[PDB]
């Protein structure tokens, strides 16, 4: 009667740790806590 | 909650389309869009369904269409049959349905 | 000081593959959306889910990013090698040669997909998901797959 | 053929709550949803509501969360509409309706938002 | 010191790729003991471990299994084959091959 579907984009998380990488506004290549080598937000 | 004219008119004969205008994700980003028409007093039925389909019993002259955000209904052809009251109705971005305040059509 | 601000920030891991049954026999807005609805109205909107897991919705920094980006790649192709094994590789809804054993969940299929939602669903399916993917792998594709190669 | 027989016109003070049944026949009342709108006199068309009568499960617009509650009898083949916390703004004339087609659980909802067949609807006046 | 430990231990590359003659047009790698036929009952349990003292050598070891996972699955595409783990390609068998 009932079978197995696969859905691929269901709106299922769980709690997880993972490695966060750093956006930045515009870019002072001098600041201790660098903005380059951040990508660029989204402009909104 | 969904934008819809508020009343259209054209002499008979003439092609028209009564637009609907919902966000995308109501109506971009879902091709479950129907329009349904109520004449005065009268049950509502039915007119498109599908954005493009068409139910039997309702003739060809109701074409339905939809691009980027907005639905429209086109009308080509209106007789004095087609006196009534136009609705939009399409899925809510989640769980619900959403319809439009009505579209009056009078034939001049 | 820094939980200060990010107090209102979890982290959470997306599992964009779920099993569920069914009566079948084989832009980023609303990314998450549907999330806290139930399925159905959740299966829906795959079509979003499924897109930006690949590109999302100082050394230091550096490293980072390269890990954070092997990271989205390796989870992304485990998923995409997950539905490949099950002869599911583009179909994003992929209906199964499996049978819904009563003993994962007995629901009456319409608290599944009226009432019940992806997560609690989730939550409910946690401890067969791997009986589920073991039948979905070992029994029905690759028979299914040999089964087809018995020219 | 699809018959959906609503019972009759209701006069409500504010505050009280109404049950409006619809009943119906001509397709096997487990395998489409019964869909409740709302028209209110003067103003445009209001969805209120569906009912998965297999199983009874319910959505409902945001509007009518907390005051609307929809039930079914899969013996009597009837949908119930109970309207709580009646005002001024509900009056209006509530139908019924079949969905063009079967819900397919999880695969394909496309007949679910299509209102194919209507009833007749009764007035509710406060 | 380490030898004497690691004596009963070696490192094998998996190739889960694999051509062989037809008539067409045990967690990890179990059965591999087996004769072929009864081991392509058992092929999605090694497909599903690809994929499974400084950072960096375990990026290169996790940017190579991907490398190593996506050259197969490029040769599956490439070949037509794309997600069907038995695939049949209409290229004839030249009887030289064993
Ligand atoms: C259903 O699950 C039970 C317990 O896991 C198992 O014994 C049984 O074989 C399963 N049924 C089928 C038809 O595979
Ligand atoms: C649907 O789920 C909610 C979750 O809070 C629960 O309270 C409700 O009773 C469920 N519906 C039915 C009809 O049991
Ligand atoms: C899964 O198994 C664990 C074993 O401790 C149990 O506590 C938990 O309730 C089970 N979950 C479900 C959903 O059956
Ligand atoms: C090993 O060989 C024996 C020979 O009798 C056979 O029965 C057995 O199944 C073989 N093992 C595998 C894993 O195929
Ligand atoms: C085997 O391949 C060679 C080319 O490498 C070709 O000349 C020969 O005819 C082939 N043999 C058969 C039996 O097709």
């Amino acid at each position: 009667n009932l079978w197995v579907t696969v859905y691929y984009g269901v709106p299922v998380w769980k709690d997880a740790e993972t490695t966060l990488f750093c956006a930045s506004d515009a870019k002072e290549k001098h600041n201790v806590w660098a903005t380059h080598a951040c990508v660029p937000t989204d402009p909104n | 909650a969904l934008t819809q004219p508020a009343s259209v008119s054209a002499s008979p004969g003439q092609s028209i389309t009564i637009s609907c205008s919902g966000t995308r994700s109501d109506v971009g980003g879902y091709d479950f869009v129907s329009w349904y028409q109520q004449h005065p007093g009268k049950v509502p039925k039915l007119i498109i369904y599908e954005v493009t389909k068409r139910p039997s019993g309702i003739p060809q002259r109701f074409s339905g269409s939809k691009s980027g955000n907005t639905a429209s209904l086109t009308i080509s052809g209106l007789q004095a049959d087609d006196e009534a009251d136009y609705y939009c109705c399409s899925y809510a971005n989640y769980d619900k349905l959403i319809l439009g305040g009505g579209t009056k059509l009078t034939v001049l | 000081n820094w939980r200060s601000e990010l107090y209102k920030y979890k982290v959470v891991k997306i599992e964009p593959l779920g099993v569920a049954p069914t009566r079948c026999k084989r832009v980023s807005l609303g990314f998450l959306g549907a999330a806290g609805s139930t399925m159905g109205a959740a299966s829906m909107t795959l079509t979003v889910q499924a897109r930006n897991l690949l590109s999302g919705i100082d050394t230091h920094w550096g490293i980072k990013q390269l890990q954070a980006r092997v990271l989205a790649v390796e989870h992304y192709l485990r998923d995409q090698q997950l539905l490949g094994i099950w002869g599911c590789s583009g179909k994003l809804i992929c209906c199964t040669n499996v049978p819904w054993n009563s003993s994962w969940s007995n629901r009456n299929l319409s608290e599944i997909w009226d009432n019940m939602t992806w997560l609690q669903w989730d939550k409910e399916i946690s401890n067969y998901t791997q009986i589920i993917y073991g039948l979905l792998e070992e029994s029905q594709n690759q028979q299914e797959k040999n089964e087809q190669d018995l020219l | 053929q699809v018959q959906l027989v609503q019972s009759g016109a209701e006069m409500k003070d504010p505050g009280a709550s109404v049950k409006v049944s619809c009943r119906a026949s001509g397709y096997k009342f487990t395998d489409y949803y019964m869909h409740w709108v709302r028209q209110a006199p003067g103003q445009g068309l209001e969805w209120v509501g569906w009912v998965n009568t297999n199983g009874g499960f319910t959505k409902y617009g945001a509007k009518f969360q907390g005051r609307v509650t929809v039930t079914r009898d899969t013996s009597t083949n009837t949908v119930f509409l109970e309207l709580s916390r009646l005002t001024f703004g509900d009056t209006a004339m509530y139908f019924c309706a079949r969905p063009m087609r079967p819900v397919s659980h999880g695969i394909d909802y496309s007949g679910l938002f299509v209102f194919q067949f209507w009833g007749r609807g009764t007035m509710v006046t406060v």
